[PDB]
RNA sequence: GCAAAUAUUCAAAUGAGAACUUUGAAGGCCGAAGAGGAGAAAGGUUCCAUGUGAACGGCACUUGCACAUGGGUAAGCCGAUCCUAAGGGAAGGGGUAACCCCGGCAGAUAGCGCGAUCACGCGCAUCCCCGAAAGGGAAUCGGGUUAAGAUUUCCCGAGCCGGGAUGUGGCGGUUGACGGCGACGUUAGGAAGUCCGGAGACGCCGGCGGGGGCCUCGGGAAGAGUUAUCUUUUCUGCUUAACGGCCUGCCAACCCUGGAAACGGUUCAGCCGGAGGUAGGGUCCAGUGGCCGGAAGAGCACACGUCGCGCGGUGUCCGGUGCGCCCCCGGCGGCCCAUGAAAAUCCGGAGGACCGAGUACCGUUCACGCCCGGUCGUACUCAUAACCGCAUCAGGUCUCCAAGGUGAACAGCCUCUGGCCAAUGGAACAAUGUAGGCAAGGGAAGUCGGCAAAACGGAUCCGUAACUUCGGGAAAAGGAUUGGCUCUGAGGACUGACAGUCGACUCAGAACUGGUACGGACAAGGGGAAUCCGACUGUUUAAUUAAAACAAAGCAUUGCGAUGGUCCUCGCGGAUGCUGACGCAAU
RNA sequence: GAAAGAUGGUGAACUAUGCCUGAGCGGGGCGAAGCCAGAGGAAACUCUGGUGGAGGCUCGAAGCGAUACUGACGUGCAAA
């Protein structure tokens, strides 16, 4: 055979990320003394649309804690933020939509976004458009907390992980039908070369395990094992089940 | 082209001075074999390729 | 003198020969500048100026003769 | 490219160094007094014939007066 | 003149894309164009500027919002929850 | 009608290759090459224009090319911020500086 | 066999020899998205002159892009150079048996920098170089000129930028200017480390306004053409650059007085207003706008008269227009699950460390003055003959300029500027061909198959079915009119419900008329009833398959919460990732 | 005299796809939201005329492509 598209995507040749107009990494602030042990006042200046990402970005202009200059930080906008708002960072930031607090300071039941995972890695969960994590519970004997991620999973995170209270903006975006291959194309230009996506069944055997045959069919079980060598692991990987999801399994 | 590098102009100079039929007098030097200039080049036939 | 036109010397559609949008644009600037001339000459006070202005926008009047008769 | 308006200033800008010359072009209705310094050509449009004559006299001795 | 019996904003798509796809994009073609009330100056001058970004023309304030409506019901629940949760622990 | 030709070896009609047709003392039409339209300065606070300064391509604002008067506005923060913006900054500075000592009053 | 791209002919001249050269008269073609004028690439001397035995120019030659001998490419202002983008190479380090491979891995990082030396202090961020003759960009215009160079390289004139010092004058010292209520104004008007902001710097589409150029109309002046006859006629031209000063001040934006409902203002459309409209009055901005300097001495056009780049003279005026075409600009409106590049360079601002006189000294981003401006490219073609296709090959190859008529029109058809008649010629009209027509009666009976061709075709008025996702079908179908001439009517602007002047165009109707011809050339849908397939638009085997195939939106399934999923690497490591479940991945 | 096998290198000047930066696409036809007026209504909102100018809409110029004659040529103008 020959190397298969699922294998060709790891090269970087044409499949790299189309990031010429992206506005930079959207993440929190470098955690420091002031924001360990108090609050810092920063002011939003603009809500800028970040290309290739559904969530708006908020330019936040802090004042540098110990040198004399501004700090243009760049957050993932929580639905509610507006220009001119004061967002406060730290542990004694009041629980206001837009402020970022450690989880030691979010009462249980509260919605948060952009959750860090190792204290100071600047936000990894609940970041895409319109997704949030609920702080289910706390454990102060180990200094940890638990959250319900967007996926429906439940992760124990350090109680000093920061989080932006609220939910990410841009929610409800994936409800609108695109209705056009044109819309799909203009969606994927600014993310990466991953569209149009050709059915394997309409390929020749030399480039896809489903390929060939006087009719179009897979010809063998489309569920492949977890360990199958790269180039064989195409189809439905390590599937626990298939068919339309009914009943409890659809939870 | 009209915008040519000085290297290419430098080498066009020499590929110009290398086009003349052999002098009239060489042909009588003693025990001579050079008959015509077998290294002619024409602008329309044999492109320099550089 | 109006010669050489007609239904055989005509080979464009009405819109292409003279857009309905340009007819509208001219006739609106006409009626409207008449209305401003009246409102400045005090033949109209501002209230029936505004009422006739919205009616001109709304196409009751097809020419300044009837805009003047109805004023 | 620079025109001066008052005869006293034209005289002053011609009774200086760098005054290379003074062209004088008489045309219909007027005379034009153009003094050539380094950067700018200074020009004066004059109307009274006797006053133009007085200026013609008043040019500093030495400054080559071309007559066309 | 009434110009479309039922289509409305989705009449531009013409005879394509299917009855239900048109009928289920109509409700969000309307919302992403509608003028929403601006709470900072009281005008109806907020119109979508980009996906998730709703800006007002007079007061220059631009406000991160839903994808096609300025205020999503989910963020309304969120705002009420956050205020309740703040106030029960401030005391 | 006496067609035209470019005067430089730039044969493509990019933004930088703007052309203006002029008729010369010879009765002959030539091109002149023009600058591109520049925006001129804008207030960060409002985004509006900034009054009192022309709209020049940035290099030709250089100190040795314009008169100083033509490049600045004699106000505090003038030539970067607009009149309303400076007015609102003065008001906000005053009100917040006075509020600070009104908040030091309440500490008793 | 030399056959597409309409076309050639007559005198003359040179020459041993003329269809092929040159001149002149004629006749036609390209018909301005050109067979015209310039370039990018690529070529390399093909460019120009003088000559020429051969060869070559698929016939011919006096001829040439052939052969020989000479000539030709001038820059402070056009470029390259400078900056960065996608991206590339790399020092330290890590890998590799070694060639080679990795650049964010963070290492006393490659560069240190800034005031200062009569030395030292301060800062060191995200830290090298390369990368565009279409992106960003210090600065130039007009008229001449050579056999061949230049539009702006040379020449005459007029400027501009950068850098280097310096001299005179002026400006400020309430130390660091004045005016205005305000927007802001005046060509002068301290500022170190530090910080901030703007320009640079941005998608497509609709439509409106303006500016420049062209076109069109009329008058005036010059010359040319027509004239058996009619023509105040027809044709050509009547120009004004950068640069400096003044004036104006569009459409937006902004300031001051003032206080709006009986709501008003305004757009083709929007929209705007107690967060202050209408109004009165101001500021600023564009300008490819007006006047003046540049500048009539230049250029053109006529008119003469001088032998030999002579010289002399006259003119180089005045209005009006527009759904008009090109370029640009302004400001609105729209579209986006797409928001539409970076940096050099420049300007502005915050703060105010530190500084000085008034028999005189510290500045001055002001005026004028002096000097210097380096290296490389520069001729020519840019194509049915200078590039690639073994060619002087109907192929292919990125652009700018773009007149008149008809017409909706950059369709076609004819013309002017400009360019050509280069495609081997002579005789004849046989078959068979290739391209194009026409046919009585019949109209698919031919044929596998209505293949090919014919019929319809513009526009105005009327009418428009089944079916339908209620958006379409739809130009459905079926009808009628169309010329030319003479008129009638309607539709406006400016100036002082009327009067004066002007007005390029569109739309209705009537008469008269003709061998019933009128979208008179050109251009220009045949229609309907149903089935099968694919939803549609899109893409596909370059050189036999354009499709029912692929993509697609929609639906669904699977893996994965970073110590992870899919994938690449010989290794160190990397792609998705500037990512995070509304995400990546696999079907 | 092969079809092949291998070692090391050379090619994206054609073409394939991604990206950066520029250029380009007359004239017409249908008539979507929005806004205006008139008329109607207890209301909800409806009827009539405008305006507006949407769309991977449509006839079509330059462009790009290649369906049909299975036309010309087929030792061609041309290895399309
Ligand atoms: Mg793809
Ligand atoms: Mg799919
Ligand atoms: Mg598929
Ligand atoms: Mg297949
Ligand atoms: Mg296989
Ligand atoms: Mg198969
Ligand atoms: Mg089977
Ligand atoms: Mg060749
Ligand atoms: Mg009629
Ligand atoms: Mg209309
Ligand atoms: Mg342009
Ligand atoms: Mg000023
Ligand atoms: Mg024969
Ligand atoms: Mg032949
Ligand atoms: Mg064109
Ligand atoms: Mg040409
Ligand atoms: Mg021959
Ligand atoms: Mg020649
Ligand atoms: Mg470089
Ligand atoms: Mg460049
Ligand atoms: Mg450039
Ligand atoms: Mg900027
Ligand atoms: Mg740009
Ligand atoms: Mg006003
Ligand atoms: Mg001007
Ligand atoms: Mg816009
Ligand atoms: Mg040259
Ligand atoms: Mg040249
Ligand atoms: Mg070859
Ligand atoms: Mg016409
Ligand atoms: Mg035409
Ligand atoms: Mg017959
Ligand atoms: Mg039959
Ligand atoms: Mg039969
Ligand atoms: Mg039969
Ligand atoms: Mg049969
Ligand atoms: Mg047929
Ligand atoms: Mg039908
Ligand atoms: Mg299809
Ligand atoms: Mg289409
Ligand atoms: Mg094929
Ligand atoms: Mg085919
Ligand atoms: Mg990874
Ligand atoms: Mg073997
Ligand atoms: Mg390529
Ligand atoms: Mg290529
Ligand atoms: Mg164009
Ligand atoms: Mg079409
Ligand atoms: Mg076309
Ligand atoms: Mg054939
Ligand atoms: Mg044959
Ligand atoms: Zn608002």
């Amino acid at each position: 055979g020959r190397v298969i598209r699922a294998q060709r995507k790891g090269a970087g040749s044409v499949f790299k990320s189309h990031t010429h107009h992206r506005k930079g990494p959207a993440r929190f602030r470098s955690l420091d003394f002031g924001e360990r042990n108090g609050y810092l006042k920063g002011v939003v200046t603009d809500v800028i649309h970040d290309p290739g990402r559904g969530a708006p970005l908020a330019k936040v202009t802090f004042r540098h804690p110990f040198r004399y200059k501004h700090q243009k930080e760049l957050f993932v906008a929580a639905e509610g933020m507006y220009t001119g708002q004061f967002v406060y960072c730290g542990r004694r930031a009041t629980l206001s939509v837009g402020n970022v607090l450690p989880l030691r300071s979010v009462p249980e039941g509260g919605v948060i976004c952009n959750v860090e995972h190792h204290v100071g890695d600047r936000g990894v969960f609940a970041r895409a458009s319109g997704d949030y994590a609920i702080v289910i519970s706390h454990n102060p004997d180990n200094g940890t907390s638990r959250i319900k991620l967007p996926s429906g999973a439940k992760k124990i995170v350090p109680s000093s992980c920061r989080a932006m209270i609220g939910q990410v903006a841009g929610g409800g975006r994936t409800e609108k039908p695109m209705l056009k291959a044109g819309n799909a194309y203009h969606k994927y230009r600014v993310k990466r070369n991953s569209w149009p996506k050709v059915r394997g069944v309409a390929m020749n055997p030399v480039e896809h395990p489903h390929g060939g045959g006087n009719h179009q069919h897979i010809g063998h079980a489309s569920t492949v094992r977890r360990d199958a060598p790269p180039g064989q692991k195409v189809g439905l990987i390590a599937a626990r089940r298939t068919g339309r999801l009914r009943g409890q399994a659809a939870a | 082209p009209s915008h040519k590098t000085f290297r290419i102009k430098q080498k066009l100079a020499k590929k110009q001075r290398q086009n003349r039929p052999i002098p009239y007098w060489i042909r009588m030097r003693t025990d001579n074999t050079i008959r015509y200039n077998a290294k002619r080049r024409h602008w329309r036939r044999t492109k320099l390729g550089f | 003198k109006g010669r050489h036109s007609g239904y055989g010397k005509r080979r464009g559609t009405r819109e292409a020969r003279l857009p309905t949008k340009i007819l509208w644009m001219r006739r609106m600037r006409v009626l409207r500048r008449l209305l401003r001339k009246y409102r400045e000459a005090k033949k109209i006070d501002k209230h029936m100026y505004h009422d006739m202005y919205l009616k001109v926008k709304g196409n009751m009047f097809k020419n300044k003769r009837v805009l003047m008769e109805s004023i | 490219p620079k025109q001066i308006h008052e005869i006293k200033d034209f005289l002053l800008t011609a009774r200086r160094k760098d005054a290379r010359s003074v062209r004088i072009k008489r045309t219909k209705d007027a005379v034009k007094f153009k003094v050539r310094c380094s950067r700018y050509l200074y020009t004066l449009c004059v109307f009274d014939a006797d006053k133009a004559n007085k200026l013609k006299q008043s040019l500093p001795p030495g400054l080559s007066v071309q007559e066309v | 003149t009434k110009r479309t019996k039922k289509a409305g904003i989705v009449g531009k798509y013409g005879t394509r894309y299917g009855a239900s796809l048109r009928k289920q994009i109509k409700k969000m073609e309307v919302s992403q164009h509608s003028k929403y009330f601006c709470e900072f100056c009281g005008k109806f001058a907020v119109k979508r500027k980009a996906v998730g970004i709703w800006g007002c023309k007079d007061c220059g304030k631009v406000k991160a919002g839903g994808a096609y409506t300025m205020n999503t019901a989910s963020a309304v629940t969120v705002r009420s929850t956050i205020r309740r949760l703040r106030e029960q622990t401030e005391a | 009608v006496q067609r035209l030709t470019y005067r430089k070896r730039h044969s493509y009609a990019t933004k930088s290759n703007q052309t203006r047709v002029v008729k010369t003392p010879g009765g002959k039409l030539v091109y002149q090459y023009t600058k591109k339209r520049a925006s001129g300065p804008k207030c960060p606070v409002t985004g509006k224009k900034i009054q009192g300064i022309p709209h020049l391509r940035p290099t030709e604002y250089k100190r040795s090319r314009l008169s100083r008067n033509r490049r600045t506005v004699n106000r505090p923060y003038g030539g970067v911020l607009s009149g309303p913006a400076v007015r609102e900054r003065i008001i906000r500075a005053f009100l917040v500086e006075e509020q600070k000592i009104v908040k030091k009053v309440l500490k008793i």
